[PDB]
């Protein structure tokens, strides 16, 4: 099996009240 | 490569997607500086509701899409604070365990679990799921502070002197209007605003007011004042002004003129009709109005006055003295009729009607004397008046301006209730006068008060 790494962050969307960007990633490596 | 890839996030109840997938789901492939967006043919997005009623979001890669080695694939989409979070930060909901990092409302968890599923291998591949170990958090925006202002106005408008009693404070309440069925919360926030004599403007604010709702204000009914409530801000950023405007009052006054009896009482009717041409009913100070009619009884003990306090603005008034109460007076009015848009005084003047006395003196037998009277408008008097000769009240009648009387030596007749500002002349009839020299005191005269004329007959 290849190695996978996983990272999830949330970021306030600049200049907007109550909006946030979710970011869920995956990277595969040999 | 890995294949059959899919990325999964379960949103917690504190966030939610935007309308019409404004949420803009996309997956970006990042490799060597360059960023590329996977197409409809490479990834598909599904929203579903779990059994627990939470929203789950899945980016399903096209099944035979293989992840390029060393490339970072990143699902991205926007969420917004749900009502749960807006309420929580306002202080209106308690967190349970598992809601936020260390139960801090500023660190709500956005996810209730997130993972990636994938396969690898040719033929019968193998399947793994890895849970994301990051459990990210966010702070909702600050709740609203909602200002409230109270303005007191006198009868005639802004910053005019107020005369009515005011309470020492007013309790204002912010009403959070229910959206999802249900009843408005009429006790959502409360503040006590101070009220001081001659401080016309005073401000407070509701703290920690949750966004997402429409608000309104409740302010007490204050006797003597009308109330207007306005949102001087917007729906999403409310700010309220309450204006109490004093209601007007009608004072009825009686004035006595040329009247030495101060012990009489007078009845004065006031007719009150509304702008909407209607029956006005209710009690205003001491005076009750039944079907537009009110009655004021005045006397010295009540300082010749009555007050209808705090009538509706615009009320039409017509004051008139009761017929019975006018007997013996010339009655005139100031400000009899009008519309009540500020304080008003209506004055009834009862001027006592004048009398004429005529006296016969004999120097050196009945004597016939003719009285001629023209009224104020100069038209000859017609009517009967009470006349008195030593306590004997006989009616005396004037035809076309003339009456005539019979006097003995040293008799006085006194004629009451004659019209104000009329003119008399007296003349002895030439037959009575035969043998005597006649002269007169005050033969002609103006009836502006009680008058006296004297006829003296001297033998020879
Ligand atoms: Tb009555
Ligand atoms: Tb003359």
């Amino acid at each position: 099996e290849p190695q996978t790494t996983l990272h999830k962050t949330i970021t306030p969307i600049s200049g907007q009240d109550d909006k946030y960007e979710l970011s869920l990633d995956i990277t595969s490596k040999l | 490569g890995i294949h059959h890839v899919s990325i999964k996030d379960v949103l917690s109840k504190y966030v939610q997607l935007l309308p019409n997938g404004s949420s803009e789901f996309r997956v970006v492939k990042e490799k060597d500086g360059s960023s590329e967006i996977l197409t409809e043919n490479q990834v598909t997005f599904d929203t579903k509701t779990t059994s627990e009623g939470l929203v789950e979001v899945t980016a399903k890669f096209s099944p035979n899409y293989s992840l390029e080695d060393g490339a970072r694939y990143v699902l991205k989409f926007t969420v917004t604070s749900s009502q749960e979070a807006l309420d929580a930060i306002a202080g209106d909901k308690k967190l349970e365990a598992g809601d936020a990092e260390g139960s801090d409302v500023n660190k709500l968890y956005s996810n209730k679990g997130a993972s990636v599923t994938y396969s690898y291998g040719i033929g019968n591949s193998q399947t793994k799921t890895k849970e994301y170990s990051d459990n990210p958090t966010f702070k909702p925006s600050d709740p609203l502070t909602v200002p409230v202002e109270v303005e007191w106005q006198g009868v005639t408008g802004a910053r005019t002197v107020i005369t009515a009693d005011q309470p020492s404070n007013v309790e204002l309440k912010l009403v959070q209007k229910n959206k999802n069925g249900g009843s408005d919360n009429q006790d959502y926030r409360k503040t006590n605003v101070n009220v001081s004599k001659n401080v016309s403007n005073e401000t407070r604010n509701f703290e920690k007011v949750a966004k997402g709702y429409q608000y309104d204000l409740i302010a007490p009914d204050v006797p003597a004042f009308t109330k207007e409530i306005k949102n001087v801000g917007t729906e999403s950023n409310p700010s309220f002004k309450v204006i109490y405007k004093q209601l007007p009052s009608l004072t009825i006054k009686k004035v006595l003129e040329a009247e030495n009896n101060l012990n009489k009482e007078f009845r004065i009717k006031v007719k009150l009709t509304s702008p909407d041409s209607k029956p006005l009913n209710g009690t205003f100070g001491e005076i009750t109005v039944v079907n537009g009619e009110a009655e004021i009884r005045v006397e010295k003990r009540k300082r010749w006055r009555g007050i209808l306090s705090y009538l509706p603005r615009g009320t039409h008034y017509k004051v008139e003295e009761e017929a019975a109460s006018t007997n013996g007076y010339h009655v005139t009015y100031e400000n009899q009729e009008g519309d009540l848009n500020k304080d008003e005084t209506s004055t009834v003047t009862n001027h006592k009607l004048p009398s004429l006395s005529v006296t016969k003196k004999v120097t050196g037998k009945s004597f016939k004397i003719t009285i001629n009277i023209r009224d104020a408008q100069n038209s000859p008097l017609n009517g009967t008046y009470t006349a008195t000769v030593n306590n004997k009240r006989t009616p005396l009648q004037f035809t076309n301006g003339r009456a005539s009387i019979d006097l003995n030596k040293d008799q006085t007749i006194k004629i009451d209730g004659l019209p104000l500002d009329s003119h008399y002349t007296v003349e002895e009839e030439t037959n009575s006068s035969r043998g005597y020299q006649v002269s007169y005191e005050n033969q002609e005269g103006k009836l502006d008060g009680d008058k006296s004329a004297t006829v003296t007959n001297n033998k020879n």
